[PDB]
């Protein structure tokens, strides 16, 4: 049932078991039934922690692979657990982004929905261009960035937590994959200024935080 | 209380 | 080959990945070769990393069962879900009890090796003895004990006090007689004698031996 596996999901959040979190809210993606603003968020949740334990895990083999130039037999080894590492991360994303094109970006209802769903596709494409199809992966992901962030500007409030989040997520897809530097600090300072010149009590949080990012980003770009 | 055994771009 | 698994190994650890660490430590084991001095700190790594993952896993999911009592729904999904973690938890302690057996206490040609394995094997029958229900618990228990009771008679006689490996087994012998037996007066004493007696022969390795004497005065100001 849809309330068990919730319930299960709530439970495995818990017990740190995000493997089974992500196997429960697929099967509640599964249903077709257009997710609530709390299962979207277990939902990502437990994706953002299977996709980032390999993430963290891609970037401690490769940097160790950089300083094995002198020796090419331990170069192969960490070589080919980089490669295992990657095609782990290849088949996570994608799972995700087979969910996003199937059953929920389809049954985006309310306009809220539609931009979280949004969102999530171009980060999970910013994850698999992070690792010929280069350009692909990239374009595919500024596409979700750019119609999520129009929807955003036009009908929600700079105060609103969603908006914000994309500005963050959007900022970053310039720098680290772009090399764009400065076409991203105008959106994270334009996204930042717009929301100070401006909210509820259970959205707070989540507003002020993503803010906070914001400024952590843009003082850590401008080196 | 257990008994005692033997830089980065931020995102969202 | 072994040094192709070893380093393998040192791979996942650095990138977290302890089932991968643990499976490349359990065949190097599994080829008979007695493991050297590092080879069983990457093995003992792997596992305890790989079965502290279910042990917490356990605790968070058994205290909810505990609270969530009278909303039967809530008890029972945590009820069934911590018997699957019990099912994850039994089969990575028989899978190193099963490896220390056939493998690394029989070939132990050194008291330190022994001892070493010793302990191990009272670690994690003690770790099956957290969440065992009855009717085995009390040869699971036993079995312990023996474990560490003999680990304990080797390291006093042949080991100093200031020794890590007999420091860490006093540390965790006295919290199977605390937690497990329900001892906690034979805890105090095996705790404070090897904390005193470290001491007495202090009256490289110390970076460990003092972690585990902060340790020993840790659980003894804690269960006083």
């Amino acid at each position: 049932d849809k309330n068990e596996l919730v319930q299960k999901a709530k439970l495995a959040e818990q017990a740190e078991r995000y493997d089974d979190m992500a196997a429960c809210m697929k099967s509640v993606t599964e249903q077709g039934a257009e997710l609530s603003n709390e299962e979207r968020n277990l939902l990502s949740v437990a994706y953002k922690n299977v996709v980032g334990a390999r993430r963290s895990s891609w970037r401690v083999v490769s940097s160790i692979e950089q300083k094995t130039e002198g020796a090419e037999k331990k170069q192969q080894m960490a070589r080919e657990y980089r490669e295992k590492i990657e095609t782990e991360l290849r088949d996570i994303c994608n799972d995700v982004l087979s969910l996003l094109e199937k059953f929920l970006i389809p049954n985006a209802s309310q306009p809220e929905s539609k931009v979280f769903y949004l969102k999530m596709k171009g980060d999970y494409y910013r994850y698999l261009a992070e690792v010929d199809d280069k350009k692909g992966i990239v374009d595919q992901s500024q596409q979700a960035y750019q119609e999520a962030f129009e929807i955003s500007k036009k009908e929600m409030q700079p105060t609103h937590p969603i908006r914000l989040g994309l500005a963050l997520n959007f900022s970053v897809f310039y720098y680290e994959i772009l090399n764009s530097p400065e076409k991203a600090c105008s959106l994270a300072k334009t996204a930042f200024d717009e929301a100070i010149a401006e909210l509820s009590e259970e959205s707070y949080k989540d507003s002020t935080l993503i803010m906070q990012l914001l400024r952590d980003n843009l003082t850590l770009w401008t080196s | 209380p257990r008994s005692n055994s033997w830089p980065r771009s931020n995102s969202t």
